[PDB]
């Protein structure tokens, strides 16, 4: 698709076989989504955030499905105002930015 | 107002 | 032009006689620029993002330019980790993104 920006980019996303929604987010390295659990593995991590390090739990290899483009890679899971999808897997469904 | 941007 | 994702989407703008480097921030609805004289009247806002709220002044119609494009729009000052553009000017250059 294209996507324009006069309303902020939300997809649907599947991840885990739960459908949710999630902010197309070019200013994220990383993708960010609000608390859930999700399948095995995870470690502690801290990325930086507004006034300091925000405490996120870091899951490798997770597939995620965006406007039904597949991603596999690495999800954060923590408190974030809405869920974000970063660049890690903006980059893997070859989206770029145009004008 | 969000500018929900991460490093 | 098109941009892809692979590393931060930062270019240089200009406002005034000033040269800032900026995210293109898709995930970001407003524009907001760190150590910034700007002419005319602002208000008090706050802003939110991971991490929380930072403070910041709102300047309206102030015209930017992004890659030879003119914006003119609110541009909202204070201390933000990186230099942001926000949704208010990136349709005002047409930009999408693409996948």
């Amino acid at each position: 698709p294209q996507i324009t920006l006069w309303k902020r980019p939300l997809v649907t996303i599947r991840i885990g076989g739960q459908l949710k929604e999630a902010l197309l987010n070019t200013g994220a390295d990383d993708t960010v989504l609000e608390e859930m659990n999700l399948p095995g593995k995870w470690k502690p991590k801290m990325i930086g955030g507004i006034g300091g390090f925000i405490k996120v739990r870091q899951y490798d290899q997770i597939p995620v499905e965006i406007c039904g483009h597949k991603a596999i890679g690495t999800v954060l899971v923590g408190p974030t105002p809405v869920n974000i999808i970063g660049r890690n897997l903006l980059t893997q469904i070859g989206c770029t930015l145009n004008f | 107002r969000q500018a929900n941007f991460l490093g």
